[PDB]
């Protein structure tokens, strides 16, 4: 388990020594991504029953 | 020997804390001046019918007309969603099949499950008919999911805790994946494809990387297995469903999560998670009948596509976003819209 | 209204769907019986009476059995159990000499609380197997059955106990309104194991044409 | 390997009877198309009779509408052309053709080597004014097939195929639906077009390309073949 | 031959009750048939065939409204010119179909329930409808045969006259062939369901139940017609005719008789909520 206990060890180490953005810009960027898409988002807006593929 | 565990626990809080100190203004406080997405009311504009079992699994093809449905009936049937025909009908040879997958060529498709064996089908045989081209072995426990990377690596998550991205050509497992505790329950690729997430029942999910092969970054937040994932569309982003009726969708970037979508409402587990094309929208096929659709920037539901007689088991949404298909365990596809 | 390579994919629909019908009654005809067990309770030997799934084609009487041997598998059993929940049975094999073994007599009663308690389980007979009847008995002569079950009192003779593990392994289900736990004992039997669980199985197929007809 | 070989020519009084049978090899018959395509000894194509996947609906041409009879043998793997009252024009050399359909298919992919018969002594027209034109190798050369009704389907697709035929050689497939390219063909291969309007386009045509290429509508299902136009020098 | 018939008072004072009675089973049967609306979750063979016998009431439980010809008493009937030769047809395709479905839906519990792993049990639902379509097509057969206007007064006929020629005989085969069945299919499913296998559920008891009470309301609904025409026919045999008294009153007797195969119709919705999974 000594093996075990030192990878962990490891890999704690590696996921920790990463350097983190702010969440503040993060959800700035998620959000500016969401506006800027979504003109091009059939899901949301519905198309028009002409354009729509499933007509069904 | 148990200053090894005690260096481990210290990191964690050392992890924790740093987390803790890149927090700030939440995603609420962020987006709480944007408008609502406003009801949505969704129509099933098709609905597949020729299953005579529970369909465990559904992928879009790349031009997004095409998806390939796998169900307990033994059968891998390749749907045509404009005309609801059926192009082909796979014979599987394990009738326990629990995932598939369309490659972005549409060439192949993948199948797989408590054989524990990843059967890569192929589409454009000179014979005109589905030849197994080859059988992935190598995994100690129930597959769970398997995606195409280009055409010819593919990469799965089994129930032996582990993750094995492939060479079909060579049939042999180039990169296993190892770290997890529970099994991993579901996997999903970005857009990048230079990164993947995979999240297990342990309740926490890795950032893995298909070119090194390590788990980058560990996720944690949830109470219960993680029964499904999903990139948001920048691949800067995951979307988590969990057993507790709660997606959540943590950051890369951050390392953190960044909303917990919950509703007292709703008391049963997730099966589902896919975004929409801009990734506004956030549905989750919960096991209550019903897929909630909901508002990825607001937590605030925004619509229920009710409509299925069973779980609600897989849920995907095309490339170009106009439709998202649900497969329930009432042997029926749902083409929506 | 639709061009010819249109209609002719409908007539490949058309066949698609004939054979997925045929192949789905086919499916139907036959009968699906998940064998559990303790392991090495002695699911070997029920299985030659008759990787991952190890499944098993036996006929009887121009029936069809499907036995889905799942002992193999060693990942947590609640995420897939949900895929068995159309089975019309379920074998649950039980090793009786081992009361004294080890105490794996606890473990097994664990799992069949575990089993017959399911939700995806409420309408599912179980038909409980309990083999090794032979060294139960050399053993109760051996050693009384206070070893694994203090409360009981008796004897400590074979069928002195009256299927005393029977008894706790049947009042274990606590949903008796909608399933019924056949048992039989497993002995040599001369092939009456195959017969026990042919009438179960008619049992059940009764039980669910009744249910669906009205 | 995929092979169609057609047996049960020979010269036959006229009036007479003939049976013509395919023999399929190794490409899952069962699940496949048939058609019969006749060329006359000196002219273009014509298209003859068509069953079914699974002996479903069933076609003929005009002119030889309930004369022959066509039927198929899955066990034998073996497909069949009953021919009654031969006339004096019914003499061709006829390809056996298969063909699958399905969303995304190649409709017409493999065709038979051929069997020679010699007897004793709607309907969109389509057309190809260029009858013939030489061009040396290396060069590009672009080859327009008139129709004379609008061949894009509601659905988008735009059903003319496009077929180059070796000297002495069965036609093979080149492009189908006027822009996807026949597996196995070489990429200078190119259609384009429009409603009414296509043409075929070959940039650099190098050796072994030089035959009569053959357009071919797929629309209204008494099929019409091209007069055809041959390459030379 | 018929001497027509006479003292109706019993016939003006009763079968308004049994129009009552009627539309009773009129409101059963728009219950059984709100299966389209709300009980539409699955079709099974035996659901179609007891939506079938559903259909089969709503007939005549939409015919009893198409009897709305104003004043109709004891002998006073109007506006039948051909309504009401409709109307006779309307009420014998009623019975027919009760009677075939009835057996029909026995057989179908018999062959559950004795031959367990036989391929009829497993049908498809297409197959289901498409033999509800041909016994549909028989009982319209047979009720135009049997029936093959203005008589005397404008709407009254029947059998009252004796023509002999043995289809009377043909008639209470038709009655007891049915029967037979049904009986038979009740009691081998009795007979093996509680014998041979223990069966002691509660649900095994109250499908004992259903076979019971639909063997019950059969015989109960369907005896008298058949003993007042085998009464009939013994009476043609026997003085033949001219004592009109005595088949008036015999008449009369198979009017009160008739009034039980009509409450058929309100007493056949009992089997839906009685042994189905309903409300
Ligand atoms: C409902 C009302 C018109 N009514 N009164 N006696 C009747 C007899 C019959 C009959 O024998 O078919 C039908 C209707 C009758």
């Amino acid at each position: 388990s000594i093996a075990q206990a030192r990878k962990l060890v490891e890999q704690l180490k590696m996921e920790a020594n990463i350097d983190r953005i702010k969440v503040s810009k993060a959800a700035a960027d998620l959000m500016a991504y969401c506006e800027a898409h979504a003109k091009e988002d059939p899901l949301l807006t519905p198309v028009p029953a002409s354009e729509n593929p499933f007509r069904e | 020997l148990d200053q090894l565990r005690q260096e481990a626990e210290q990191l964690k809080n050392q992890i924790r804390d740093a987390r803790k100190a890149c927090a700030d203004a939440t995603l609420s406080q962020i987006t709480n001046n944007i408008d609502p997405v406003g009801r949505i009311q969704m129509r099933t504009r098709r609905t597949l019918r020729g299953h005579l079992a529970k369909i465990y699994a559904m992928h879009w093809g790349t031009d997004s007309r095409l998806l390939v449905s796998a169900s307990q009936d033994g059968k891998l049937i390749i749907w045509d969603s404009y005309t609801t025909n059926k192009v082909h009908a796979i014979p599987l040879r394990s009738s326990w099949v629990m995932t598939c997958a369309y490659a972005p060529s549409g060439n192949y498709v993948a199948c797989g499950g408590l054989d524990n064996i990843c059967s890569i089908y192929n589409l454009k045989t000179r014979e005109g008919n589905v030849r197994v081209s080859r059988e992935l072995a190598g995994h100690t426990g129930y597959l769970s999911c398997c995606r195409f990377l280009d055409d010819n690596q593919i990469v799965t998550s089994s129930g032996d805790t582990t993750c094995a991205l492939w060479d079909i050509e060579t049939g042999q497992q180039t990169t296993t994946f190892t770290g997890h505790t529970g099994d991993v329950m579901s996997l999903s690729l970005a857009p990048d494809t230079r990164l993947f997430v995979s999240g297990a029942c342990d309740a926490s999910a890795k950032l893995w990387d298909v070119r090194e092969g390590m788990c980058r970054q560990t996720f944690t937040g949830h109470e219960s297995d993680i029964n499904a994932i999903c990139f948001f569309p920048n691949g800067n982003a995951f979307a988590t469903g969990s057993d507790d009726a709660t997606c959540r969708l943590f950051d890369l970037r951050a390392d953190q999560e960044l909303m917990t979508y919950s509703h007292d409402n709703i008391i049963c587990g997730i099966t589902s998670v896919s975004f929409s094309k801009s990734g506004r929208l956030l549905l989750a096929g919960y096991d209550d009948f019903n897929c909630n659709v909901w508002d990825a920037l607001k937590a605030d539901r925004a619509g229920v596509l009710a409509g299925h007689d069973n779980r609600v088991s897989c849920l995907g949404v095309t490339d170009d976003g106009m439709a998202v298909a649900t497969g329930s365990w009432d042997s029926f596809l749902k083409i929506w819209n | 209204t639709l061009s010819a390579e249109d209609k002719a994919a409908v007539e490949r629909s058309k066949m698609i769907d004939r054979n997925l019908r045929e192949d789905g009654e086919k499916a139907a005809r036959e009968v699906k019986l998940l064998l559990l067990g303790a392991g090495e309770s002695g699911k070997s030997t029920i299985v030659k009476q008759m990787t991952g799934i190890v499944e098993t084609h036996f006929t009887f009487k121009d029936l069809h059995f499907k036995m889905f041997d799942v002992g193999a598998q060693r990942s947590e059993r609640k995420k897939w159990i949900h895929c068995f929940e159309g089975v019309t049975a379920i074998i649950f094999c039980v090793a009786l000499s081992d009361y004294d073994l080890v105490n794996r007599m606890h473990e097994s009663m664990k799992l069949f609380d575990s089993i017959c308690n399911n939700k995806w389980f409420t309408d599912t007979s179980i038909i409980l197997f309990l083999n090794k009847k032979d060294l139960f008995e050399e053993k109760i002569k051996k050693s009384p059955l206070t070893i694994c079950y203090p409360e009981y009192a008796g004897s400590n003779t074979y069928e002195e106990a009256a299927a005393y593990i029977q008894c706790q392994f049947e009042d274990l289900n606590k949903r008796k309104d909608t399933k019924e736990i056949y048992t039989h004992f497993t002995c040599s039997t001369d092939t009456k194991n195959v017969q026990f669980v042919f009438d179960a199985v008619t049992d059940v197929i009764i039980k669910n044409n009744l249910k669906d007809c009205g | 390997d995929v092979q169609l070989v057609e047996s049960g020519g020979g010269l036959v009084q006229p009036g007479g009877s003939r049976k013509l049978s395919c023999s399929a090899s190794g490409f899952a018959f069962s699940s496949f198309g048939m058609h019969w395509v006749r060329q006359a000894p000196e002219k273009g194509l014509e298209w003859v009779a068509y069953i079914s996947s699974g002996s479903g609906t069933i076609y003929y041409a005009d002119t030889v509408k309930g004369r022959f009879t066509i039927s198929r043998d899955d066990p034998k793997n073996t497909l069949f052309l009953q021919m009654t009252s031969l006339r004096s024009e019914d003499t061709a050399m006829y390809y056996c053709v298969r063909s699958i359909y399905y969303y995304g298919s190649s409709p017409f992919d493999f065709w038979g080597q051929g069997t020679t018969l010699t007897v004793s002594s709607s309907d969109i027209v389509m057309t190809q004014a260029t009858s013939s034109v030489p061009v040396t190798p290396g060069e590009s050369v672009s080859i327009s097939c008139r129709s004379s009704k609008s061949l894009l389907h509601s659905n988008g697709n735009t059903y003319l195929y496009w077929f180059l035929q070796r000297p002495g050689q069965s036609p093979q497939l080149l492009i189908y639906r006027m822009s996807n390219l026949a597996s196995g063909v070489p990429d200078r291969f190119s259609g384009s077009g429009s409603g009414t309007a296509f043409t075929l386009t070959i940039s650099r045509l190098e050796a072994e390309d030089v035959g009569v290429y053959y357009c071919m509508q797929h629309l209204e299902y008494p099929l019409t073949f091209g007069a055809g136009t041959k390459l030379e020098l | 031959n018929c001497c027509v018939f006479r003292d109706d008072f019993i016939a003006k004072v009763l079968p308004p009750v049994l129009g009552l009675e009627f539309i009773f089973g009129l409101l059963g049967n728009g219950l059984a048939l709100w299966i389209f609306c709300f009980h539409l979750k699955s079709w099974k063979s035996s659901r179609i065939f007891l939506f079938n016998l559903a259909v089969a009431d709503f007939l005549l439980i939409i015919c009893l409204p198409f009897v709305m010809d104003y004043y109709v008493r004891r002998s006073d009937w109007k506006f039948g010119d051909i309504p009401c030769r409709l109307v006779l047809f309307m009420f014998a395709m009623n019975r027919q179909g009760s009677i075939i479905f009835l057996t029909v839906v026995a057989v179908d519990r018999y062959f559950r329930v004795v031959h367990p792993h036989h391929a009829l049990n497993k049908i498809s639902n297409w197959t289901a409808a498409i033999i509800s379509c041909l016994l549909w097509g028989i009982t319209v057969g047979l009720t135009v045969h049997l029936l093959k206007n203005g008589t005397a007064n404008v709407c009254i006929s029947f059998s009252i006259c004796h023509t002999f020629r043995w289809h009377e005989a043909m008639f209470l085969l038709e009655f007891f062939l049915p029967l037979g069945i049904i009986l038979f299919c009740s009691a081998r499913i009795i007979w093996s369901l509680r014998q041979r296998q223990m069966d002691r559920h509660a649900k095994i008891k109250r499908a004992i139940t259903f076979i019971m009470v639909v063997a019950i309301v059969f015989v109960i609904c369907f005896l008298p017609s058949v003993v007042v025409r085998i009464h009939i026919f013994w009476l043609l045999h026997t003085s033949g005719t001219q004592n009109c008294e005595v088949y008036r009153s015999v008449d009369l007797a198979f009017f009160i008789t008739l009034s039980f195969t009509y409450m058929n119709s309100m007493l056949d919705p009992v089997v839906y909520y009685f042994s189905s999974p309903s409300f």
